[PDB]
């Protein structure tokens, strides 16, 4: 569910 | 290569046209041709390269997740076979990027922004390989990703301020690597907290240009921390 | 071809997986392999084929429109790069249309089958000639326009005799044929008359339709109305 | 641009 650099 | 006969400036122009038409496979091919001319990329050109390949690999990763989810909890061989096809294409794109970074872009010279940008990219595309790898190969890939990320971290902590958006995006991705790839939730949580804390302590020294950029990433760090705790 | 060693049933399931993954180029290649097995397509299979290639050509058309517009401002209003890349996208678009038209001619258009299948494939032939006409010039464009008209007209003849005026395939055909008249054949009067006749004859019968049929028919009639508003 | 069958 986590996010990386966008 | 198919771009060998085209002028560098025309390749950059066409990369920008491809972006406008949302043709990211074309865009990546133009930027690859531009890199292979052997000259350094400007900041604007680095972003073009990264946007193009991130869109290409992003679509492949999303498809791979769709298929891997259907394969899990599910029989004929069709789903595995198509998942393997997508996986092979994804690995091909990551190998292309990593080859470009090694052969042309990663250098001892240049400013911190450029050196950190390319070493982070190296860590990212090894991380994307790790998402689909198994066995001894996956172990090698994990160590390669860690090594690239750590070299980028060592530079960013000595040569950039703690609110720099590149330094922040690097820490965000390395913490994701720690949690999701390396099975190190404590290191992920620690790195994400320390990174957020030190950005917040220095927010007053933030140049307007990099306000949204910095706080956007700080937001992503906090939202990951919500999940890992 | 590349799909020649794969079971027809496995090609159809992989087409459905590709659709789920929004991989429409893959989806089209799987369906092309299925068509090349030589067996007829079911209604469900026809629609997989159409959805796959419509998404592929649709993105190419959209990119061509973006680039042509940039090309048009850089020419009349105010290097060769924009033209060259527009030409690249154009040639890729033509290649996809040629693939679809070849599948239709070699495998799918035939005298056999029910009226629905025969209309569906002839409408598709008219559509992909229309997409070629959107980018063609000169003598070639004239030939393409005649080919589109002939395909659409034969589909119209069948749909009028064999299908009710609310049938979604008949409506979509008339819709697309009217767009051909207006945008491609420079025949706005014929385009308006066709869309109006089609809407009117369909409206007369809407009250007899089940709930589900009502929905399908009105979705297309609304597209006719949209265009009629723009043309009148 | 016009509406064609969806």
């Amino acid at each position: 569910r986590h996010k990386s650099d966008s | 290569g198919a771009m060998g006969s085209m002028e560098r400036a025309s390749l950059i122009q066409k990369a920008k046209l491809a972006e406008q038409a949302e043709r990211y496979e074309d865009m990546a091919a133009f930027m690859k041709g531009a890199v292979e001319k052997g000259e350094e990329l400007s900041c604007e050109e680095r972003n073009l390269l990264s946007v193009a390949y991130k869109n290409v690999v992003g679509g492949q990763r999303a498809a791979w997740r769709v298929l891997s989810s259907i394969e899990q909890k599910s029989k004929g061989p069709e789903v595995r076979e198509y998942r393997e096809k997508v996986e092979t294409e994804l690995q091909g794109v990551c190998d292309t990027v990593l080859g470009l970074l090694d052969s042309h872009l990663i250098k001892e010279a240049g400013d911190a922004e450029s050196r950190v940008f390319y070493l982070k990219m190296k860590g990212d595309y090894y991380r994307y390989l790790a998402e689909v790898a198994t066995g001894d190969d996956k172990k090698r890939i994990i160590d390669s990703a860690r090594s690239a990320y750590q070299e980028a971290m060592d530079i960013s902590k000595k040569e950039m301020p703690p609110t720099n958006p590149i330094r922040l995006g690097l820490a965000l991705n390395f913490s994701v690597f720690h949690y999701e790839i390396a099975n190190s939730p404590e290191e992920a949580i620690s790195l994400a907290k320390t990174t957020f804390d030190e950005a917040m302590a220095d927010l007053h020294t933030l140049s307007e240009d990099s306000y949204k950029d910095s706080t956007l990433i700080m937001q992503l760090l906090r939202d990951n921390l919500t999940l890992w705790t």
